[PDB]
RNA sequence: GGUCCAGACUCCUACGGGAGGCAGCAGUGGGGAAUAUUGGACAAUGGGCGAAAGCCUGAUCCAGCCAUGCCGCGUGUGUGAAGAAGGUCUUCGGAUUGUAAAGCACUUUAAGUUGGGAGGAAGGGCAGUAAGUUAAUACCUUGCUGUUUUGACGUUACCAACAGAAUAAGCACCGGCUAACUUCGUGCCAGCAGCCGCGGUAAUACGAAGGGUGCAAGCGUUAAUCGGAAUUACUGGGCGUA
RNA sequence: GAACUGAAGAGUUUGAUCAUGGCUCAGAUUGAACGCUGGCGGCAGGCCUAACACAUGCAAGUCGAGCGGAUGAAGGGAGCU
């Protein structure tokens, strides 16, 4: 199906997270549909920890994307603030 | 390996074994030794390389 | 790597005062500094435009201490800069860390300030830092570590500094070794000798 | 902290090894050539400038004439990986080795083939051994190589 | 990393009779001037199945090797004139190596030892409570609360203490182009060379030694592309005699 | 407010000169190789040749809440011990 899970990039034990829009039988870091923002588990000073796009998220939501549970905790965190 | 194959996992102190992992093809006569230490190995064997390419 | 070993024939070959000893004595009564340094030391030799600009390049990076490599890079991010590379080299030259203890009177030379950069002796705002190239900003507050506030160096080194020039950049708070760096220092706050025309002539090349 | 006028002889660290000329052994003194092989003159046979000289006598010179001599290995990489790779204590007895040798057809391959019960020289090219064999046996009364 | 047929090539065999496809990850032989470990874990992000625990995953996350590249840091800092001893050159007066060394006094980055110490972790099991679904204080789903439980890397990043200057500099070049010069050997030899060209008895060009100039954990050489080449000229060339 | 800003020549044909014209050099780059030398770390890269042949391990399994069957715990017990 259609999903929303994260690519990995960044460098060695600096991960950064792009919150993808793919076709679940794609490469990790493959051919993808939309990018709906960004996860950053070190963040720290000035950058933000995480950001999504709200309509995005919610019209691929609608049309029957199925989320990772990563992307779905940080989504609900998200919506929570 | 021992003798008759079926590969072991230890030698003791007089027990023939084929040993596999060298990177060349030694000579009948040289002995062996365990280093325990990857670069003191390595650098000791590129020093004798050295010398037999000289003597030779 | 660094230049370590005699540091007074760069200025005999140089020809000018290039600074590298305390400057406690003198220059002059310690090296006859008017001879090239060798045997071939009397001879005048006039040289050729190609070596008055390696002549030029050759006296700033042994001013400031810097090898060949890092001085391309330095070369190159003043041409990316905007406004007159020329005096963006040593606007971006005069910003290294080293260079700045030095010139608040923390260190003798820049050798001296190396080494205590080098062995964790400085922070920058608030928080230690140890890299002889670290470009420190506008505003920030160059101080010595209270475990090494009682070394004598900083102490014959501030009493030289007191006579040596207003730098007039740089406001050092003597009595606890505490430093300010209000701004880089322009052009005309330094000394009207040094022709970068050439350094950009030679690289331009 | 000013310029205090040295007062005794002048002392350096020669380093020597396996040989060396009087030449450069004369350079790490900081003497006149001249000198060092004058010295000879005055002590058993003498030497010239440029023969090669060996180290015990090397050494000898060096510190006749007060200086601190500290050699150096040809080849010290070996004895460093062989000093910090023999140490250890316990024993054990061991299964003893054993070779069998002889004239040519005196039967010493069968002899270890009734001995392990294996035929092995049923085969070979020639009906002859052509390689060492090491074997591991468990006889009747203990283990033998 | 499925089936059938045919083929080339290897192998098994008890001679009746079958099997194989590393251009998956390691690894071997071979070819070559030349290119690495039979490593660890599914802890993280993904994929398959499951309802859910969970199972699988040479994808992946990490470790090993190699100056292959880029970047950064060390190999100490100040004072020190008997301008020491030795080397080299000399007009035999001296000059130079050279504040360089020694001496004196400082500092401990990196490496060594010891002790602290995050972040990568979302979740899962159990127990309780409240809402919705019904017909139901059932099961179940969802918020929350309490307890328990998870990291290969890993002796993590980072931080503090101890000792001592202690553990760490080489490569190319010096006739012009092109920064940097003299002596000694040799004598159209031995040799050098990118192009002009050097060497036949005073060679700044060969080989050493003193000195110096460039770079510097690298420095040179070889191979290859564009540039300079307006030398295929669109931008931007020419054709009387080149 | 920014997303640019940018262009060097020299040696060699002659007794000397100008032109034409070829050769060579000074720069920046490699998945590089070789020679000498070699302390540390961070981030990357690593069969360009034989789509040559491959010993040995692992690289694709899961569902008992779809279905028979056989494996048959702890226990409740019953008897003898
Ligand atoms: N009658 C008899 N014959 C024997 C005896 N031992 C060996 N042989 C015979 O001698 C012949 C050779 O014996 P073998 O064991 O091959 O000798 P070898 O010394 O091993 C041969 P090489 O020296 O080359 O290795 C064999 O054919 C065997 O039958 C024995 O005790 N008795
Ligand atoms: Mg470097
Ligand atoms: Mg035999
Ligand atoms: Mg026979
Ligand atoms: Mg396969
Ligand atoms: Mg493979
Ligand atoms: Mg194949
Ligand atoms: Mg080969
Ligand atoms: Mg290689
Ligand atoms: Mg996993
Ligand atoms: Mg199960
Ligand atoms: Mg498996
Ligand atoms: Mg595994
Ligand atoms: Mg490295
Ligand atoms: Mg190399
Ligand atoms: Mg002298
Ligand atoms: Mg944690
Ligand atoms: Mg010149
Ligand atoms: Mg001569
Ligand atoms: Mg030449
Ligand atoms: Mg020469
Ligand atoms: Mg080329
Ligand atoms: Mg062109
Ligand atoms: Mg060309
Ligand atoms: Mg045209
Ligand atoms: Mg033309
Ligand atoms: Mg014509
Ligand atoms: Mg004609
Ligand atoms: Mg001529
Ligand atoms: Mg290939």
């Amino acid at each position: 199906m259609v999903t929303i899970r994260l690519a990995r990039g960044g460098s060695k034990k600096r991960p950064f997270y792009h919150l993808t829009v793919t076709n679940s039988r794609n490469a990790r870091d493959g051919r993808f549909v939309e990018r709906i923002g960004f996860f950053n588990p070190v963040a720290t000073g000035g950058e933000v920890r995480l950001s999504v796009d709200q309509e995005r998220a919610t019209y691929w939501l609608g049309q029957g994307a199925q989320p990772s549970e990563r992307v779905a905790q940080l989504l609900k965190d998200a919506a929570k603030a | 390996l021992d003798e008759n194959g079926k590969p072991i996992k230890e030698a003791g102190p007089s027990i023939p074994v084929e040993i596999l992992g060298l990177d060349g093809t030694p000579d009948a006569g040289d002995e062996m030794t365990v280093v325990a230490d990857e670069k003191k190995a390595r650098e000791v064997a590129l020093f004798r390389q050295g010398k037999f390419r000289e003597v030779k | 790597a660094r230049y370590i070993g005699p540091k007074c024939k760069l200025s005999r070959r140089e020809g000018t005062d290039l600074f590298l000893k305390s400057g406690a004595r003198a220059l002059d009564s310690k090296c006859k500094a008017e001879n090239v340094p060798g045997q071939h030391g009397q001879r005048r030799g006039r040289l050729s435009d190609y070596g008055l600009q390696l002549r030029e390049k050759q006296k700033v990076r042994r001013i400031y201490g810097v090898l060949e490599r890092q001085f391309r890079g330095y070369y190159q991010e003043a041409s990316r800069r905007k406004g007159s590379t020329g005096e963006n080299l040593l606007q971006l030259l005069e910003c290294r860390l080293d260079n700045v203890v030095y010139r608040m009177g923390f260190g003798s030379t820049r050798s001296e300030s190396r080494q205590l950069v080098s062995h964790k002796a400085i922070t920058v705002n608030g928080q230690t830092v140890n890299i002889p190239s670290y470009q420190v900003k506008a505003g920030d507050v160059v101080a010595v570590r209270e475990k090494s506030k009682n070394q004598l160096r900083i102490a014959q080194a501030l009493e030289l500094c007191g006579q040596r020039g207003r730098v007039e950049w740089v406001e050092v708070d003597l009595d606890k070794k505490a430093g300010t760096f209000k701004s880089a220092p322009a052009r005309s706050d330094l000394s009207a000798d040094i022709n970068e025309n050439l350094i950009v002539e030679l690289y331009s090349k | 902290h000013g310029f205090q006028n040295p007062t005794g002889p002048i002392v350096r660290e020669v380093n020597i090894g396996e040989t060396i000329t009087v030449a450069e052994l004369a350079a790490q003194m900081s003497v006149k050539g001249a000198e060092v092989v004058k010295f000879m003159f005055k002590m058993g046979s003498p030497v010239t400038i440029n023969q090669v000289l060996d180290q015990e006598t090397a050494q000898l010179v060096a510190e006749e004439l007060g200086h601190k001599v500290k050699l150096v290995s040809e080849n010290a990489l070996e004895e460093q990986l062989a000093e910090s790779l023999k140490f250890e204590g316990e024993a054990v007895t061991r299964a003893p080795v054993v070779t069998v040798m002889g004239h040519v057809d005196h039967g010493k391959t069968s002899l270890l083939d009734y001995i392990r019960r294996a035929k092995v020289a049923a085969g070979e090219a020639g009906g002859i051994t052509q390689h060492i064999g090491a074997y591991h046996v468990e006889t009747e009364r203990g283990m033998v190589t």
